[PDB]
RNA sequence: CGCGACCUCAGAUCAGACGUGGCGACCCGCUGAAUUUAAGCAUAUUAGUCAGCGGAGGAAAAGAAACUAACCAGGAUUCCCUCAGUAACGGCGAGUGAACAGGGAAGAGCCCAGCGCCGAAUCCCCGCCCCGCGGCGGGGCGCGGGAAAUGUGGCGUACGG
């Protein structure tokens, strides 16, 4: 099939072929609004491996996303507190720019459900990212029982609480010794556990 | 103040209707321990607010 | 087909009507403001009477939300009578009165024995 | 300010410990709980067996435990080769299953 | 002058009633409430002060949809039955 | 006459608003008697007279209503006032249908190898 | 020029839907102090805590190993006992501080993309017929419309197929 081509052309970011389409659409991207609606992916393939079916009810959002660090917004500097604490500078955010595009497309379209997203291309100022989202109330979804999951409401704003698959990665959690400070759901619940009394009755 | 609006006015009014001391038939009731009207308003002591 | 001027404006599309494949609400409200409603009871204050007799109008209380086009068209309707013009206040206590002149063959004092005031 | 004489002391309460105690008056209340939804699933399957499929016989890793023996989480795929069972037939007659394990004896 | 003096001159409210929580504290000139933040869509609360919360929640006023609910949940919210005619 | 719910509904519509404007025209000067320093006994009776009123507009609008469900009963869309109110939350889940929908691969596991009912002698 | 495709992109009080706000004890994602302790204090500590912001559910999150181990080996997640105030961190000061194994509670596993085969074998919607019709669904009939080859469905997923 025609998508292993693909994908493995993908793979050659630097070639002369590739390094021109993107520079082409990293161009044109950057002339749209920061977040609009595209009417097909612009990466077939990477939409399939994600979840994406072409079929209505599956929508995909490219939205610009500023890069860059995270400064502390304080006024003019001052950090009040000790000097552990007056950075204001070299501090990064703990989500990933991925994630932050997962959510501002999220949050516009509240009505649909944020499935994935992936990397469309960058400059020196903004990243493009493509998520895919999914109205939960189209029959094609609704009568789909592989797809049905989406519907339920548990899954209300995925990228909100951080269980999209760019998000999940800023949580730090994973099997093995390397993922020790998330054991339980997640690095609050592992704290938890470890910092209450389990006073029992007869001690 | 003369010019008012009707918001105003009709807030005035129940402030206004409440103010009135409790009936006397009420007492009589059985299980009632209300001797008085104990949110009685005076226009000049207590100024409403506003 | 030219461009006479430099700017582009957004061409005029068709826009339908709405055609809904069903009423949002099954059945229409029914008017919760008719005559009865709105006229609650006349008056009988020692003014009010020599309001009868003197200015030949009738004094009610009608509701808060009624006009004046509305007091007109129900005194009109519920006492068969010709009104001339109605002028209306609305009390300190809350409640809208007004002021009903009727029409000069229509005299008010026996109009208010019919309805009962006096 | 230590006394005569005396252990060095490090008890872990500098932070806010007061507002995350867990007490157990539920415990009681837990093991009742436990036991009538116990109860209540061994109903519900009344002819199967109440504990749940069979366990494999399984070494202990850490040569502190590999002389004893524990009930495995499930038969491996070879061991339900060479015993005449189809893989997807073992969970339906109550036989664990877990395709992780392997045998190296 | 800065005392009795001083409060003489004070014949202009900057607060009125927020219609949305009814508390006299719609600041005109800002034309936010200072209790609720009227034209901001959310509701203004804020966990410093828990004393403020419990005086206007969801149990301090009448309910009046609300307490239905508590009323039909307690028989599935059923809907469409009647009890069966004498 | 004490007007009963059951004397109502068998009649035709027009006339129950004849009997209902009625009782208004009734109220009315029975509201003129209370501030006439009306007899104890007509001031007592505006109670009766109101929840009378409430009686047949309450038959009214319940006639009306069933006319209408009745109407709808076999069409697809129909109005947000006849379509079942409960919460919010349970009007968005899935069907009593769609959340039955195996897929042909979940379907073909369950002809294959269906859960079967044994036991372990002693 | 005309006409028609298609691709991008607009406008509708277009037909039908969906989102917003509240509560917030519990839960998830961020953000995030300083009192305080160190008999001073700046790193540390307080503490990933309070405050702040967002999003849920009846539970949430996690979850079927890019694991633990070094054994004669264990075998998803979560919870309890223990490991253990231990290994380790630390003006190595004050202080901080897990995990594996082991015993229990519970126990359940699975699906795609891809790779390929099948004549798109797939889905939505409108009209008609039947069945029920307060969870608008089932069957049938439509040279009825659309989606879809820029990939729908069935088979099939590392335990191999």
């Amino acid at each position: 099939g025609a998508y292993k081509y693909i994908q493995e052309l993908w793979r050659k970011k630097q070639s002369d072929v590739m390094r021109f389409l993107l520079r082409v659409r990293c161009w044109q991207y950057r002339q749209l609004s920061a977040l609009h609606r595209a009417p097909r992916p612009t990466r077939p393939d990477k939409a399939r491996r994600l979840g994406y079916k072409a079929k209505q009810g599956y929508v995909i959002y490219r939205i610009r996303v500023r890069r860059g660090g995270r400064k502390r917004p304080v006024p003019k500097g001052a950090t009040y507190g000790k000097p552990v604490h007056h950075g204001v500078n070299q501090l990064k955010f703990a989500r990933s720019l991925q994630s932050v595009a997962e959510e501002r497309a999220g949050r516009h379209c509240g009505a649909l459900r944020v499935l994935n997203s992936y990397w469309v291309g960058e400059d020196s100022t903004y990243k493009f990212f493509e998520v895919i989202l999914i109205d939960p109330f189209h029959k094609a979804i609704r009568r789909n029982p592989d797809t049905q999951w989406i519907t339920k409401p548990v899954h209300k704003h995925r990228e909100m609480r951080g269980l999209t698959s760019a998000g999940r990665k800023s949580r730090g959690l994973g099997k093995g010794h390397k993922f020790h400070h998330t054991i339980g759901g997640s690095r609050r619940a592992a704290w938890r556990r470890r910092n209450t009394l389990q006073l029992h009755r007869y001690r | 103040s003369s010019h008012k609006t009707f918001r105003i006015k009709r807030f005035l009014a129940k402030k206004q209707k409440q103010n009135r001391p409790i009936p006397q038939w009420i007492w009589m009731k059985t299980g009632n321990k209300i001797r008085y009207n104990s949110k009685r308003r005076h226009w000049r002591r207590t100024k409403l607010g506003l | 087909k030219i461009r006479t001027s430099p700017t582009f404006r957004r061409p005029k599309t068709l826009r339908l009507r709405r055609q809904p494949k069903y009423p949002r609400k099954s059945a229409p409200r029914r008017n919760k403001l008719d005559h009865y409603a709105i006229i609650k009871f006349p008056l009988t204050t020692e003014s009010a009477m020599k309001k009868i007799e003197d200015n030949n109008t009738l004094v009610f209380i009608v509701d808060v939300k009624a006009n004046k086009h509305q007091i007109k068209q129900a005194v009109k309707k519920l006492y068969d009578i010709d009104v001339a013009k109605v002028n209306t206040l609305i009390r300190p206590d809350g409640e809208k009165k007004a002021y009903v002149r009727l029409a000069p063959d229509y005299d008010a004092l026996d109009v208010a024995n019919k309805i009962g005031i006096i | 300010a230590p006394s005569r004489n005396g252990m060095i002391l490090k008890p872990h309460f500098h932070k806010d410990w007061q507002r995350r105690v867990a007490t157990w008056f539920n415990q009681p209340a837990r093991k009742i709980r436990r036991r009538k939804a116990r109860q209540a699933r061994a109903r519900r399957i009344a002819p199967r067996p109440a504990a749940g499929p069979i366990r494999p016989i399984v070494r202990c890793p850490t040569v502190r435990y590999h002389t004893k023996v524990r009930a495995g989480r499930g038969f491996s795929l070879e061991e339900l080769r060479v015993a005449g069972i189809h893989k997807k037939v073992a969970r339906t007659i109550g036989i664990s299953v877990d395709p992780r394990r392997r045998n190296k004896s | 002058t800065k005392g009795t003096s001083s409060f003489g001159k004070r014949r202009n409210k900057t607060h009125t009633l927020c219609r949305r929580c009814g508390s006299k504290a719609y600041h005109l000139q800002k034309s936010t409430c200072g209790k609720c933040g009227y034209p901001a869509k959310r509701k203004r609360k804020y966990n410093w002060s828990a004393k403020a919360k419990r005086r206007n929640t969801t149990g301090t006023g009448r309910m009046r949809h609300l307490k239905i609910v508590y009323r039909r949940f307690r028989h599935g919210f059923r809907e469409g039955t009647t009890p069966k005619p004498k | 006459a004490k007007i009963k719910a059951r004397d109502l509904r068998g009649k035709k519509k027009e006339e129950l608003l004849k009997q209902l404007d009625d009782l208004k025209v009734e109220l009315s000067q029975l509201r003129v008697a209370k501030v006439t320093g009306g007899a104890a006994s007509k001031l007592s009776k505006i109670r009766v007279v109101r929840k009378s009123i409430a009686r047949v507009l309450t038959v009214i609008n319940q006639t009306q209503k069933e006319n209408l469900r009745k109407f709808y009963k076999g069409k697809k869309y129909k109005p947000l006032d006849l379509r079942p109110k409960k919460t919010r939350a349970m009007r968005r889940r899935l069907n009593k249908h769609e959340e039955s929908l195996k897929t042909k691969k979940q379907q073909r596991k369950e002809r294959l190898y269906p859960l079967r009912k044994y036991a372990v002698k002693a």
